[PDB]
């Protein structure tokens, strides 16, 4: 199938900046290459076609440019309706997709309110453990949560999770959770969690011992 | 109107198989359209499957296919059927169905969920995350999705983060919701989440309380 | 590659057609070239983008909503405008190695009928000038060019006789693929 | 209107009979390809043009344009119908008939409208499949098409063969005659 890569793999903007992503193909397929977009929980909405920005009507903002292989979607003022996925799509019968580009809204760098919080009595009455730990609203996303048992680092046996952009701060929480057997996690006695984000002087590390 | 309306999606195994259907609705497939198959990854990008010329019956499939899915339609009955043999965990994703992909006054469809699991429905199980500070409730080892989460049955609403759910190697998910309150009403304020689990009956109301 | 033109997008059994025409006009090679893209409801043409002119102008009233339709939008504008260069001249120079290189020569043939007929058959260009040892001019006939439409074209000369003394009657062609005029006698 | 070369880059056609449509492209009067919209294929109608690429995407999203353009105008227009045009049929040989030398017999069925035709060949009665070719819908300046029927033939002295072309604005089937 044609291959389709997009240039920024997702970007962080704010309100009345311009934005610029590319699609490169595999082979020339001329004039024919389209710009979807996708809003969370819904299948895309076609912006461009060809290079003209055309539906029964989509925000003139967008514009289209590019022939051959190498394209270009353009929104020249972003408005806050905006941030959404952006897709390059060709084909009609045999289809080709981008490897889509994010598009984030930007914010003052902010640090990540971080806790810890051990297992509960009631898990460890059904035979597992999990630590958990929390870096609550945050900015930029790239942030790196450690997790040190007894001085010694641990690799294998954690699970981080991300919410979305808040609706009101724009920031993201994190949770990496650290699970071990109730006989494991009996075996040892300091629990740390490490935090080490752009927006802190020195990385964090909030931790617990067993009693 | 002219909608498509995608059924057929659920839980399969792998090495088992699942048809799924697409409904057209304010249109004739008699008048010739390309319709397509295109599946979406949880969180990940746009993945074409295979397309079908409802005139002649000409089909295309996907590189990654190989003999494994396979389209087909019903212009008497005007729906899409695409047959997903051979399944792997790999293969669980959104699928959704489209009309001729790239043109302009053209829909696509909601999507339809295929999960590619050996699980089987389990309620989850909700533990305190012991207590600006921040309480919570880790909602373990359950399947399928999804959780809802509300905290102090719907009267708290600010400051609440409720994760997106992860596959544990268990092959079941687990999720987090924590909040942050302000330390003083610690021990005036009551803490209650809301969790439930509409697949398997499993609605709880954990109190978190400080140690 | 070969680049096509694109169709602008609007907003007895019985039969509805609709033809979209991409065309383009060379003259003097690639000196004077010209793109005129028609849009056409069964045999009337409603809409032009004529290179030319530099907008679309409707040609029927059924194609006025869409010249104005058209027009207003300002990239399918930029778009017709530069499809002189994507589409003719890019196209053209493919043509000067294949098609516009393409010559078959003329394989000509005289022989009587139920009067000459000078068959001059399977040739490539259509430039062609047959004619009948002074210039036969009043008593001769020729049939208009044949396209056969197999990238081949053929053409009848017929020359009604009254002769004697042993007088040769022949047939000039000359064709851009001879080096050199055919002559046959008879 | 008046050129050294003239060409078609993209001789879109969509009708509702069918429905069905033809995508070609055609250098001075001549059909340099068809993309065949079912198979997904650019079929060359000159081998020196093999060396080019012409993608049937491209063919197959102009032929998806070209149905929304003709819904919106069938109604605009008040849902008006094309007119029947008489076809104009010729049947002559490729190369002047020599007896047992080889030959193409070409059956011209000019100025057909709407561009739907059936065009078969006779030999003695009975109807001849082998050796039957037939190039696109040709386009004309006028909107209106033609087509050109080929039968390979081994020219024989009792042998007689017939062209049968059925257009609707014919009332029965045209059958013209080829005369050694
Ligand atoms: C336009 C036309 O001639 N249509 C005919 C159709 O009615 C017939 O069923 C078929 C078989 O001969 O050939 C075609």
């Amino acid at each position: 199938d044609i291959q389709m890569t997009q240039s920024p793999s997702s970007l962080s903007a704010s309100v009345g900046d311009r934005v610029t992503i590319t699609c490169q193909a595999t082979q020339s397929i001329s004039s024919y290459l389209n710009w979807y977009q996708q809003k969370p929980g819904q299948p895309p909405k076609l912006l461009i076609y060809y290079a003209s920005t055309l539906a029964y009507g989509i925000p003139a903002r967008f514009s289209g440019s590019g022939s051959g292989t190498d394209f270009t979607l353009t929104i020249s003022s972003l408005e806050p309706e905006d941030f959404a996925v952006y897709y390059c799509h060709y084909g009609i019968s045999v289809v080709s997709f981008g490897q889509g580009t994010k598009v984030e809204i930007k914010r003052t760098v902010a640090a990540p309110s971080v806790f810890i919080f051990p297992p509960s009595d009631e898990q460890l009455k059904s035979g597992t453990a999990s630590v958990v730990c929390l870096l609550n609203n945050f900015y930029p996303r790239e942030a790196k949560v450690q997790w040190k048992v007894d001085n010694a680092l641990q690799s294998g046996n954690s699970q981080e999770s991300v919410t979305e952009q808040d609706s009101k701060d724009s920031t993201y929480s994190l949770s990496s959770t650290l699970t071990l057997s109730k006989a494991d996690y009996e075996k040892h006695k300091v629990y740390a969690c490490e935090v080490t984000h752009q927006g802190l002087s020195s990385p964090v590390t909030k931790s617990f011992n067993r009693g | 109107q002219v909608q498509l309306v995608e059924s057929g999606g659920g839980v399969v195994q792998p090495g088992r198989s699942l048809r799924l259907s697409c409904a057209a609705s304010g249109f004739t497939f008699s008048s010739w359209y390309w319709i397509c198959w295109v599946r979406q990854a949880p969180g990940k990008g746009l993945e074409w499957v295979a397309c079908i010329d409802t005139g002649s019956g000409s089909i295309d499939y996907a590189s990654w296919v190989n003999g494994r899915f396979t389209i087909s339609r019903d212009n008497s009955k005007n729906t899409l059927y695409l047959q997903m043999n051979s399944l792997r965990a790999e293969d669980t994703a959104v699928y959704y169905c489209a009309r001729d992909i790239g043109i302009d006054y053209n829909f696509w469809g909601p999507g339809t969920l295929v999960t590619v699991s050996s699980a089987s429905t389990k309620g989850p199980s909700v533990f305190p995350l012991a207590p600006t500070a921040a309480l919570g409730c880790l909602v373990k080892d359950y399947f399928p999705e999804p959780v809802t989460v509300s905290w102090n049955s719907g009267a708290l609403t600010s400051g609440v983060h409720t994760f997106p759910a992860v596959l544990q190697s268990s092959g079941l998910y687990s999720l987090s919701s924590v909040v942050t309150v302000p330390s003083s009403s610690l021990g005036t304020q009551t803490y209650i989440c809301n969790v439930n689990h509409k697949p398997s009956n499993t609605k709880v109301d954990k109190k978190v309380e400080p140690k | 590659i070969i680049q096509p033109e694109q169709p602008a997008q609007l907003p007895s059994p019985e039969d509805f057609v609709y033809q979209f025409k991409g065309m383009c006009y060379f003259t003097n090679g690639t000196e004077r070239v010209r793109l005129v893209s028609r849009s056409i409801y069964n045999r009337e043409e409603i809409v032009r983008f004529d290179s030319d002119v530099g907008e679309f102008r409707a040609v029927t009233l059924l194609g006025l909503p869409a010249a104005e339709y058209w027009n207003s939008q300002k990239d399918i504008l930029e778009r017709k405008r530069a499809a002189v260069d994507r589409v003719c001249r890019h196209n053209y120079q493919l043509e000067l190695r294949t098609t516009l290189q393409r010559r078959v020569e003329p394989t000509v043939t005289i022989s009587p009928s139920r009067l000459l007929v000078c068959s001059v058959t399977d040739f490539y260009p259509a430039q062609i000038k047959v004619r009948w040892d002074q210039e036969e001019t009043a008593g001769v006939v020729s049939t208009p060019l044949i396209r056969n439409g197999d990238w081949t074209f053929q053409i009848l000369v017929m020359l009604e006789m009254t002769p004697q003394r042993g007088d040769v009657y022949t047939c000039h062609v000359e064709h851009p693929s001879l080096q050199s005029p055919i002559t046959v006698e008879w | 209107i008046v050129a050294d070369h003239v060409a078609s880059y993209g001789v879109n056609l969509y009708q509702s009979y069918g429905p069905s449509g033809q995508y070609t492209h055609e250098f001075d009067g001549d059909e340099q390809f068809y993309v065949d919209l079912g198979r997904k294929e650019t079929v060359w109608s000159l081998p020196v043009l093999r060396q080019f690429r012409f993608d049937p995407q491209f063919a197959l999203t102009n032929i998806a344009v070209l149905k929304h353009n003709l819904n919106s105008l069938i109604k605009r227009s008040n849902s008006t119908a094309a007119t029947n045009e008489v076809p104009e049929v010729t049947v002559f040989s490729k190369s002047p008939v020599t007896l047992g030398q080889p030959n193409i017999l070409i059956c011209l069925v000019d100025n057909i409208f709407p561009p739907v035709v059936n065009i078969t060949w006779l030999s003695n009665g009975h109807s001849v499949t082998e050796g039957v070719s037939e190039t696109s819908f040709l386009s004309k300046s006028d909107h209106s098409f033609f087509k050109i029927s080929y039968l390979t033939l081994l020219p024989s002295a009792e042998e007689s063969y017939d062209c049968k072309v059925e257009h609707w604005g014919l009332d029965k089937p045209l059958l013209k005659h080829w005369e050694p």
